[PDB]
């Protein structure tokens, strides 16, 4: 899970972290009554989408970036009105680009140096690692590819935890000298102790920034959070503004099943990430295009089989849908009865090609080929697929 | 070193489980399933009900006192996620030889903390959490995988995904291939068993002479599995080794670019495995290399 730059920044400072005074504003001419409301020497205008790159990304309207800088609060109505409800194409957006619903009017500090700062568990270094650079603001990318030796990690001890000695490599390495090496390892500390404490898999900070008044400072900050651990993060998750989420997503989020939209018109109710992946893999093969596959976990409830049918028919787009579950916990006979009982209850229009393989499968066909429901019953993978996209002429 | 335990992975009828949360949902219905398989299922474990029975089974308080009553020497995890770490410290505490943890949704901190341990001991050998378990043939079932799909026979199954593998399953009985072992690694970060790990038992066990390899998009766990096979399996006495990566057709911070399938693809080929580019042809790809290599 993701939030946005006010939310994330708000965690920081509460943790020790230096970060900038901010304001979040839905309107353009709002953003101008915040602009004033900082009493700022200057004021920073940032659109917020938790996609990265708003230096270089150009709006739909002409205004060449996500992030831009002014001294008087009568210019952030006009460039907030060049962000709010325009969708922001950046490096790494869709090519449609992001609608901006909101922007971020903050008291503006002056950069004396840019650095890169980064804490996540990587497999590969077995556990926690701090990443920087000193080559930080815009693209770290770049520089990470370019000069490999300007890439600095330091493997933390999930169990001794950050020590000193670490704290004060990195941020030399980072290049803060003088009185501002204790300082950005004392931030480095609060970081990575932020990190734990909200249970994040990646807290990236560019630029890991340093005023001339010799205050480090995380002037960005891009939170990503475990979802595995919002039964011990309710705070933080009921800040998730789920707006930036597709409706039927949250909706199928209710009845715990995950949706994941597409542009075809052949639904897939599938058990398993890898195989609803699958699924869609083959209906490419076989000439389809699935419109989304509506994973359902492997814990299965005859609710939400009659549910999972009520939001893939929402959608008009969907012209077919392919219900594939193979070795679910649940014996196939009572997914059988969901099935027909939601087609019963609900009407169905679209054809439905049904695929089960779990447990008691013989018993399960008969159940729906005796319905006398528009039920066609497949065989293995290739067969529901085949048969999925024969039902769309 | 903790490889010393990867031969605990090569489960057979003598091995002797145990489940944790035993009383519990999951628990009961998959160990009946254990049961009816032949899995030698001699026990388990819920807090605050030992000394009770269970589907004719003993139930104990810890994982220790279970296995100095039954000698077990494998475990099957199904505690919730905010107690399923503890429960995996649980074993390797009590040195269970192998411990299977299928809970899916443990927190990513509580697995990271988990592995520092495991990585500094060799008597317990972890697969998973969020994985379907392990499965020989016939012989041993410790997961939720479908045994009725299974056939002791001669292709030795690794398969990041979890549903999937049972695809590449069935599709290998019906060829009449079978399958030595089957091994489900999980989909999460931070688990006790990757790829290497089960490629290395595929290509020293007689019984199995093909592999298949079920991967899919994110990470480099299939990159890492190419530079195995490139080294240890080119040579005399090569195995076949078939993949199907997931995602394909799937759309797609800087933090992890710092330290994709079509790189999946062309890095398990340059190591001479043969990727089939449907899901419904792990079984075909598979046979028609033993047919080629004249091992049928
Ligand atoms: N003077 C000043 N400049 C700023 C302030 N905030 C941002 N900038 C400048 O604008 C740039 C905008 O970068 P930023 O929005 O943080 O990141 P980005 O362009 O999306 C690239 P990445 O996603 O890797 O952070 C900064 O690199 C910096 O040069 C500020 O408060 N004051
Ligand atoms: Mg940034």
């Amino acid at each position: 899970m993701n939030l946005q730059e006010y939310q994330s920044k708000k965690l920081m400072s509460d943790n020790g972290v230096k970060v900038q005074r901010f304001f979040v504003a839905d309107t353009a001419n709002e953003a101008l009554e915040a602009a004033k409301r900082l009493n700022a020497k200057e004021i920073v205008l940032k659109a917020q989408i938790l996609a990265g790159g708003r230096g270089k990304g150009v709006f739909s309207s002409g205004l060449k970036g996500g992030v831009h800088l002014t001294k008087d609060p009568e210019v952030v109505g006009q460039l907030a009105k060049q962000m709010i409800g325009y969708n922001l194409a950046t490096k790494q957006t869709p090519k449609e680009g992001v609608k901006v619903n909101k922007v971020m009017v903050a008291e503006a500090l002056d950069i004396s140096r840019e650095t890169y700062l980064a804490i996540l568990m990587d497999r590969s270094c077995n556990g926690p690692v701090l990443v920087g650079s000193p080559q930080g603001g815009v693209d770290i990318e770049e520089v990470a590819a370019s000069n490999p030796e300007l890439i600095f990690k330091e493997q933390i001890d999930i169990i001794e935890g950050i020590k000193d000695s670490q704290a004060q490599r990195m941020a030399e390495n980072l290049g803060f000298l003088g009185p501002l090496q204790n300082q950005a390892a004392d931030q480095i500390k609060k970081l990575y102790n932020l990190f734990l404490k909200i249970d994040a898999t990646q807290v990236e900070v560019n630029p890991f920034g340093e005023t001339p008044e010799g205050q480090v400072v995380c002037f960005d900050a891009k939170i990503n959070f475990d979802d595995n651990a919002e039964f011990r993060q309710k705070d933080i998750f009921a800040m998730d503004d789920k707006s930036e989420n597709e409706p039927i997503e949250n909706e199928a989020a209710k009845y715990d099943l995950k949706y994941i939209g597409l542009d075809g018109n052949i639904a897939c109710f599938v058990n398993g990430a890898g195989l609803a992946m699958a699924t869609c893999d083959i209906i490419f093969l076989n000439g389809g295009k699935p419109a989304n596959f509506l994973d359902l976990g492997g814990g299965v409830k005859e609710s939400q089989v009659y549910q999972a049918f009520k939001l893939l028919t929402a959608d008009p787009k969907v012209e077919a849908i392919l219900v594939n579950i193979f070795g679910g916990i649940v014996n196939c006979a009572i997914i059988a009865n969901g099935i027909t009982k939601a087609c019963r209850e609900l009407e169905l229009k679209v054809p439905l090609v049904v695929r089960l393989e779990g447990t008691n499968v013989h018993e399960a066909q008969n159940i729906l080929t005796n319905s006398g429901l528009p039920i066609t019953s497949a065989v293995d993978l290739e067969d529901a697929a085949k048969k999925a996209v024969a039902s769309v002429t | 070193s903790y490889t010393a335990s990867r031969k605990h992975l090569y489960v057979d009828k003598n091995t002797k489980v145990i489940c944790q949360g035993f009383t519990g949902k999951q628990g009961t219905f998959h160990s009946q399933q254990a049961l009816e398989y032949g899995t030698n299922l001699v026990g388990g474990t819920t807090p605050g009900k030992g000394g009770k029975t269970h589907l004719g089974l003993p139930v104990f308080n810890t994982v220790k006192e279970a296995k100095e009553q039954t000698g077990a020497t494998a475990s099957v995890i199904y505690v919730p996620p905010p107690f399923a770490a503890a429960a995996i410290n649980e074993a390797i505490d009590a040195e269970v030889p192998l411990v299977v943890c299928i809970t899916e949704g443990i927190p990513q901190q509580d697995m990271v903390r988990v592995k520092h341990r495991l990585l500094r001991q060799g008597k317990t050998r972890l697969i998973g959490p969020n994985c379907p378990g392990v499965i020989n043939p016939g012989e041993c079932k410790i997961g939720i995988m479908p045994g009725h799909i299974h056939k002791k026979g001669r292709i030795g199954i690794v398969s990041r995904s979890g549903t999937l593998t049972y695809e590449a399953v069935h599709q290998t009985t019906q060829v009449g291939l079978g399958q030595s072992l089957c091994v489900g690694i999980g989909g999460d970060p931070f688990n006790g068993t990757d790829f290497t790990d089960c490629l290395e038992i595929f290509l020293n066990d007689p019984a199995t002479e093909g592999i298949i390899l079920i991967g899919e998009i994110g990470g480099n766990a299939e990159e890492n599995a190419a530079e195995f096979l490139k080294q240890h399996n080119s040579g005399p006495k090569s195995k076949p080794v078939v993949s199907f990566i997931a995602g394909l057709t799937a759309p797609p911070g800087h933090a992890g670019a710092i330290i994709g399938a079509k790189e999946k693809i062309t890095a398990l080929q340059s190591a001479g495995v043969v990727v089939s580019m449907s899901p419904a042809q792990l079984g075909t790809t598979i046979y028609k290399e033993f047919e080629k290599r004249k091992m049928l």
